[PDB]
């Protein structure tokens, strides 16, 4: 009966309207069929194949409340978004279990048929955790990024519940009591992980479609390990609440100085990228927020100018594995208390380079060419000075305090 | 070490988080007593200890890093008892006293592990029959547990945040029912109890002095509900008055209305809401076998009668009475000493459907207790006999049963703490009596669900990896 | 009901170089109107070059009908220019 015709008439009939009929027991005898037909769970399994083929909502619940396999096959939901589908259906089967793997090789084919609809129904199941507040798109190989999809990740507080239709839960409960007798007889989003996707820019969130209002409270953006050239600078003015920034293993070759525009930055990471060869941070502006700065294995072949006058405290000036030729403008960070320039091209410290810098507690200077130590602050408490051509131990370090 | 645990994500719904490595580079901080001493090989029974420091380690965040100390105590953290027991457990000094590793994962796969989150004993161990939790969203996110234990009443105060609790005696007779009201509007928030005097007293909670006496009826209150405005009062011969929220702050209060719903013969029990906010114009309450609704004019709307059951289920069960009536869809109710629940439906006045809770228990007294329910379309069933049921409403099937951590559950409240989030406190009876306030986590059928078909498909992972090797 | 008029339209622009897609429009629009739109379906050229559900909309709506002389040979022009570019349409 299955095999041959009886979905093509069933579903027909009872998707046609079958409520709201004075029809009661018609409806009793199409589910006594039903809960008839329902034995050898391997037949129900076919029927929500066959229901999922149409595109037919309406029954593809009914089928799983009585309990269908929805991982049974090209998997159900790959075959259900390669086809053109409703988002009503696509949500049923997420709702139910579907293997992991199944739903990421459906997000790469609806990647592929460009819907943001079902884009968005998927992102809300792969990658997003509402207890952490987080959006967790890490290693998806999306090739872009659009704000459509991201659009109803974001809480968008406007929504509401409302239950649209009970029908295929009340009708899953009378089958199933006609087999029993048949058997008898605020909290805005604060992360957004876009890292290793292999996208190629960000240009696409801009005026953005709902994502504006949303931006505005995030409190870290992981970028990292994708292939960037630039950040979009409607994006710097429009992220007002940002403090962590992850922009490493990206393809850059200047820094963005308005980066130091946003208003309360304070872990900016552009490291690994080809930055170079010599940043100079721009007098007019002014980033009292930004509390550490990661510019390592660049190609600076300076220290980043104006550093004092820009970056007026900061606590942590990493600079390991540029060409540093070697220093000879003074710092003057009175607030920095981890400097690192490990693996560069030093021979000489200025003899008053960190005299102005009276809270340095860690300093590293490995792998350079250092032969003399200039003078210290009696702070320093680690001094990691390795591989780097000493004849003798300096008195500039045996008179340190701590 | 977490040295050597790698996460390979951080979404907590992923199929593979954490695995294990060797780089191949024991450890004084990080290794079991047995094996500093030199005794012997590692051993099986030796990891779990280890493994036991690492989930310390965990649960401190890392805080031992930079004879265990108290978790809770020497870093801040919040409890997790069932993994403090794990802990206390697996670091034992006699290794034959160390539970084997299958035995160890096997206790981590419960989804009472995750959602409990305080369970508190009560020293005094008085039966303790009514509590009311603090609507305040402030620091004092505190309980207010009513109990009786002399021919005057006993009132405890319990602090979550201090876990301590102090006990009074400011009634002239036991206590059957509290009650809350916070006005904002005048800074004023007061706990009237129902004392089975035949009384009702107000105790204004931001002075310990700061008392009054109300209105006297013949009868004993046994619950009592404010509808947030109005105070809904309840007596035992069917008595319904009404109490302004302001009119209360002074001494002697004057109910602006009073019904006689019924007589004397049958008690006012449970008074409820409806949770859908387009029914939040109906209150419902259960006067001895009569579910009778009455509007926001307190005017009776509709009153049905329960004694219809005994035609269809057990007359023995049937001619009790109504003990909650939980509004929803659906009327939901439960009679004294019944273990079956009623379902019935607003429209029609008539039985729907009914839930034999003893097929569930016999599954693995059975006496229902107390009725719960979460708009997450899970229904809390609590059993006298102890036990907890999880019942779905858009299928009314079971989704776990909750067992082996108290005798006798009492009370249920849903309740939301100072950090903003909802827990379903439940006292529960502890007779080796002892009275044992477990703090669960809102989320639990979902954790049961989700860890149910996590651990299902990681098993499937396994197994398709366990037979491409072969 | 415009969109008969419209691929008509399109009818007209499909004799220009490089009319390129405007194949899933049209292939949603003969699924939505199945008679009229069909009548001048002969329009579809080579285009896409997988969807089953493309191929399975053809001959649906060949036979759906099945008895108008001018659509038969329309879409059997147009399968054999399908199967001339893919031998794996044969096939499905
Ligand atoms: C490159 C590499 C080489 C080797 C191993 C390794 O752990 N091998 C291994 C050797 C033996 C054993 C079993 N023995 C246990 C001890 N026992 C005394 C004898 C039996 C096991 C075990 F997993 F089964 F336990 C593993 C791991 C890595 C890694 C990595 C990696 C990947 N991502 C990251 C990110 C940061 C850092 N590392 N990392």
């Amino acid at each position: 009966l299955v095999h041959h015709s009886f979905d093509l008439v069933i579903f027909h009939q009872m998707s046609s309207n079958i409520m709201e009929q004075k029809d009661q027991q018609f409806l009793n005898l199409c589910c006594k069929c039903f809960a008839k037909v329902a034995m050898d769970d391997y037949l129900k399994n076919v029927m929500l194949e066959r229901a999922c083929d149409q595109n037919n909502s309406i029954m593809v619940e009914c089928l799983l409340l009585l309990g269908a396999d929805a991982n049974q096959a090209s998997s159900l939901i790959c075959q259900v978004c390669e086809k053109e589908s409703s988002p009503k259906l696509v949500e049923l089967l997420l709702n139910s279990g579907s293997r992991e793997q199944d739903v990421r090789k459906a997000l790469t084919i609806s990647i592929g048929k460009g819907d943001s609809q079902i884009i968005s129904l998927l992102l809300r199941r792969l990658a997003l955790d509402v207890a952490n507040n987080s959006i967790c798109l890490g290693g998806f190989c999306i090739g872009k990024v659009e704000p459509s999809w991201l659009g109803p990740l974001f809480p968008d507080k406007t929504s509401n519940l409302r239950k649209q239709t009970n029908i295929a839960s009340t009708l899953a409960r009378m089958v199933i009591r006609y087999q029993m007798k048949s058997a008898v007889e605020r909290e805005y989003i604060t992360s957004l992980d876009l890292s290793a996707n292999e996208l190629r820019d960000i240009d696409a969130l801009s005026q953005k479609c709902c994502i504006s209002v949303h931006l505005e409270h995030l409190e870290k953006l992981e970028l990292h390990q994708n292939a960037l050239t630039s950040f979009p600078q409607q994006l710097c003015e429009t992220l007002k609440s940002l403090t962590h920034l992850d922009l490493h293993s990206n393809k850059f070759t200047s820094f963005p100085s308005y980066l130091l525009k946003m208003s309360c930055i304070a872990n900016l990471d552009v490291s690994r990228n080809d930055i170079g060869p010599s940043v100079v941070l721009d007098p007019t502006v002014k980033c009292p927020t930004l509390k550490q700065f990661n510019l390592s294995y660049n190609q600076l072949s300076f220290v980043p100018e104006n550093l004092t006058d820009v970056v007026e405290k900061l606590e942590q000036l990493i600079l390991e594995g540029n060409k540093i030729s070697g220093i000879c403008s003074p710092l003057r960070l009175k607030e920095l208390k981890i400097l690192n320039l490990s693996k560069n091209h030093i021979s000489s410290l200025s003899e008053n380079f960190l005299e102005a810098c009276p809270k340095v507690e860690s300093f590293s200077a490995r792998m350079n060419f250092l032969a003399a130590m200039p003078f210290l602050p009696p702070s320093m408490t680690i001094l990691k000075l390795s591989q780097n051509k000493f004849s003798c131990i300096p008195e500039a370090i045996l008179n340190l305090p701590h | 070490k977490p040295h050597n645990v790698l996460l390979f994500t951080l979404y907590p719904n992923a199929a593979i988080i954490a695995k294990i490595a060797d780089y191949g580079i024991g450890t004084p901080g990080f290794r079991a007593p047995e094996v500093a001493r030199g005794n012997v090989i590692y051993n099986q029974q030796a990891d779990v200890y280890s493994f036991g420091l690492l989930l310390y380690d965990i649960l401190t965040t890392g805080g031992r890093i930079v004879k265990l100390p108290d978790p809770v105590k020497e870093y801040g953290c919040a409890p997790w008892p069932m993994v403090e027991k794990l802990i206390k457990q697996c670091l034992k000094e006699n290794p034959q006293e160390r539970p084997t590793s299958a035995q160890v994962f096997d206790i981590l796969n419960s989804a009472e592990l995750v959602c409990l989150t305080r369970r508190i004993l009560l020293p005094k161990n008085v039966i303790v029959e009514c509590m009311v939790a603090t609507h305040h969203n402030s620091r004092n996110a505190s309980i207010w547990l009513g109990c009786g234990h002399t021919d005057r009443g006993q009132l405890s105060f319990l602090d979550l945040n201090t876990e301590g609790y102090t006990s009074e005696e400011v009634a002239d007779s036991r206590i059957l029912c509290l009650a809350l009201v916070h006005l904002p509007v005048e800074k004023e928030s007061w706990i009237v109890s129902g004392t089975q005097s035949g009384t009702l007293l107000v105790i204004n909670t931001e002075d310990g002095k700061k008392r009054h006496t109300l209105e006297k009826m013949t009868d004993s209150v046994t619950c009592l509900y404010c509808n947030s405005n109005f105070l809904l009062v309840g007596t035992a011969d069917g008595k319904l008055a009404i109490f302004e929220d302001k009119t209360v702050k002074l001494k002697g209060a004057a109910p602006l209305k009073i019904l006689n719903i019924g007589n004397v013969s049958t008690p006012l029990m449970c008074l409820s809401e409806s949770t859908n906010s387009t029914e939040r114009n109906v209150m419902w309450g259960g006067c001895g076998t009569k579910i009778f609704s009455f509007s926001n004019d307190f005017t009776i709307q509709k009153l049905i009668e329960t004694r219809t059951s005994q035609l269809f289920s057990y007359a023995a069960f049937s001619d009790s009475n109504i003990i909650t009536v939980v509004v929803d869809t659906a009327l939901y109710i439960a009679k004294q000493n019944s273990p079956v629940v009623e379902v019935w439906d607003k429209k029609t006045e008539k039985l729907c459907g009914l839930i034999d809770c003893v097929h569930f228990l016999r599954e693995v007294s059975g006496r229902v207790k107390t009725l719960c329910l979460q708009k997450n379309t899970a229904l809390w069933i609590g059993t006298g006999g102890g036990h907890i049921l999880l019942l779905d409403l858009s299928t009314r099937r079971l989704i776990r049963v909750i067992y082996n951590f108290c005798n006798s559950v009492r009370v249920m409240m849903t309740a939301q703490l100072g950090s903003l989030k909802n827990v379903m406190l439940v006292l529960g009876y502890n007779r080796k009596i002892q009275s044992c306030l477990t703090v669960w986590d809102i989320n639990l059928p979902h954790e049961v669900q989700n860890l149910e078909k996590h651990i299902e498909v990681r098993k499937e992972l396994a197994e398709k990896m366990r037979r491409t090797s072969v | 009901g415009i969109q008969k008029c419209g691929l008509k339209v399109i009818s007209s622009i499909v004799h220009f170089p490089d009319a390129l897609g405007a194949m899933d429009s049209v292939l949603h629009t003969l699924q939505m109107y199945p008679d009229d739109q069909e009548i001048q379906c002969l329009g579809l050229s080579l285009i896409g070059y997988t969807g089953h559900l493309l191929a399975k909309i053809l001959v649906s709506s060949l036979y759906r009908f099945k008895d108008v002389a001018e659509i038969q040979t329309k879409g059997f022009q147009t399968i054999l220019a399908i199967l001339k570019l893919s031998a794996s349409f044969s096939k499905l």
